[PDB]
């Protein structure tokens, strides 16, 4: 009358390359596109062009690396292949996050405010991503992030510092109360759904959360892998919104 | 994504055919599925397994 | 009987590529050999690897940005030319000194040991050379720290942070009271006498020192130049104590 | 003879009908098992 | 680097020729040569220069 | 007729005997300078 057995690996163990290895091949042909445009110029003209640039860069970073912890590619992954990967797929999140940010507080407004803002945020966005490059691995053969007491504290910095630019960065600026249109926001409504699942997830393992049957469980782990996948897409979805951006001005 | 099993439920014992151990773990954040004769912990007296290896003790 | 002409330009002004442009091939070439060594593989047997390979390519960064900053080459910089030059070169001088701050640290010390050892490094060295490419310029053509109460938070923030990285953080390591050969100390040999002198030109510039006559002054600009000179040599220093590192295992 | 340490996950399946023999799973290469060395290690790996 | 002439110093103004004008600057730091017959500040009473450009007023 | 803003520096020469003219050098293009717009700036500028 009281079993407990239940179990799941939803909506992504071996589909692969129809939605991933497809999708990072079509990322980084997008990015290499829209980013040998600008390099060989209407196209020079963005206001803040090399913050763009940047984001369009972090793209092709993402999408050059979303085989390397996507499933259905090579088992027996090396530690570090899926340490680096990590590193870099949640750099690339963190700096598009982060200057979009410094972009939508410093858009309007010396010769190093180009490379000073641009070195400060990558300084940043590569500081922001310690944890959960120290705190990674590929238990079995899967990139898996570490959440574990052994590891407690690196993750509990890596999914606050995820949750703050993730969903607390745009709810902070949502409470600003015109220039604010933010047709970038879009990039954020990608990336909370991915913030907020990491919170509960965070919660749950700890078990400081009210999960009170399985089909909890089974909505956690359907919502966690669906927000892998929404944040996966986001390496073919910028460059368009980039080229949105370049022809809004 | 982690362990499972986390409905530990108070109530056969010889009804159990299959188990598995799995106890810590990279994602396993809690201590832990059994299988009844139909098809449905080291703290509890009966349950703590090493008498049902002992019903197995060939190998 | 009181009179106070006094001026000079010290042992660099037109000379050039007999000092610069040729230092700054001859460094780009050793550091492309050492770099281009590496990645062609005994010379894969380095502990603590990359970070030396940085260590290498910091180098190289700095000898391709040497002829940037350095005089003799085409009047009319742009002041972002200025500003980037002085960026890559200051950060890459703040990059080489933490890493061997950090291996000095862990030296005989998780997969993410490498990486994230690596990004933080540069992280913080990219958010260190803020100050410097914010306060930077070129001025008459000449490229030019800025020093003046109109950016006086900027030059106090990198006049402190590279006094202490370059003569207080070596001094820092003399604190502590064997495995302390450090075969690479040449390097703060080379860096300590362009922060000290730059801690005096603090000092004198906004007045705070005992400057008496114009041999004051002309002993200040004559260690100044003498300091960016054996600064500059760095770039062709570093490859060799590099082989020697290799070969001291 | 092998390493013992780095074995992660194990099983047991009692011998049913269709179970000729005592078929234990153990996993980290996941191989079937029904010696002086084979139960050298059942105890502590279960305590490790 | 900088600006210079930082030994100002008390004291002819008919034995004066030479000047130039620097106040500023981007490593300026200080306030500011002037030549002497034989060669060699606003708030000096006969140096606050207008007077010696009245004496070359025709431009 | 140009921008008289961007003019950093100013030097004033008396006419001596190997000088004819009263030469006074402003260096940012550095040129010499011996009108109505001549005077226009030189208060103001040597006020800024």
């Amino acid at each position: 009358e009281a079993a407990a057995p239940c179990h799941s690996c939803n909506l992504l163990d071996d589909s692969a390359l129809p939605f991933f290895i497809l999708t990072s091949v079509l990322g980084i042909l997008a990015s290499s596109t829209v980013l040998f445009m600008l390099f060989r110029p209407r196209w020079q003209l963005c206001p803040g062009w090399p913050v763009l640039a940047q984001l369009a860069v972090g793209s092709a970073l993402f999408s050059i690396v979303v085989p390397v912890l996507a499933p259905g590619l090579g088992s027996t992954r090396s530690s570090a292949l899926c340490s680096l990967g990590y590193c870099v797929w949640y750099g690339s999140a963190f700096a598009q996050a982060l200057l979009l940010g410094c972009h939508a507080s410093l858009g309007h407004r010396v010769p190093g405010l180009t490379l000073g803002l641009t070195v400060g945020i990558w300084g940043v966005a590569a500081l922001l991503t310690l944890p959960v490059t120290l705190a990674s691995g590929a238990s079995g053969g899967l990139c898996t992030l570490i959440y574990s007491t052994e590891l407690k504290a690196l993750q509990a910095t890596h999914t606050v510092a995820c949750l703050a630019i993730f969903v607390l960065l745009p709810l902070g600026l949502f409470g600003a109360k015109g220039p604010w249109m933010n047709i970038l926001w879009a990039w954020f409504i990608f990336w909370w759904p991915h913030g907020v699942v990491l919170g509960l997830d965070f919660l749950v393992r700890s078990k400081l959360l009210l999960l009170s049957t399985c089909l909890a469980q089974q909505a956690l782990d359907l919502l966690l892998n669906l927000a892998e996948a929404l944040a996966i897409l986001h390496c073919v979805a910028t460059p368009l919104l980039l080229a949105l951006f370049c022809h809004q001005a | 994504l982690r362990c499972q099993c986390i409905k530990t439920y108070s109530k056969h014992p010889k009804f159990i055919k299959e188990l598995r151990v799995i106890e810590s773990g990279p994602h396993c954040a809690n201590t832990e599925i059994v299988k009844l004769s139909d098809g449905r912990d080291p703290k509890e007296n009966w349950v703590q397994v090493e008498k049902f290896l002992k019903r197995a003790e060939n190998s």
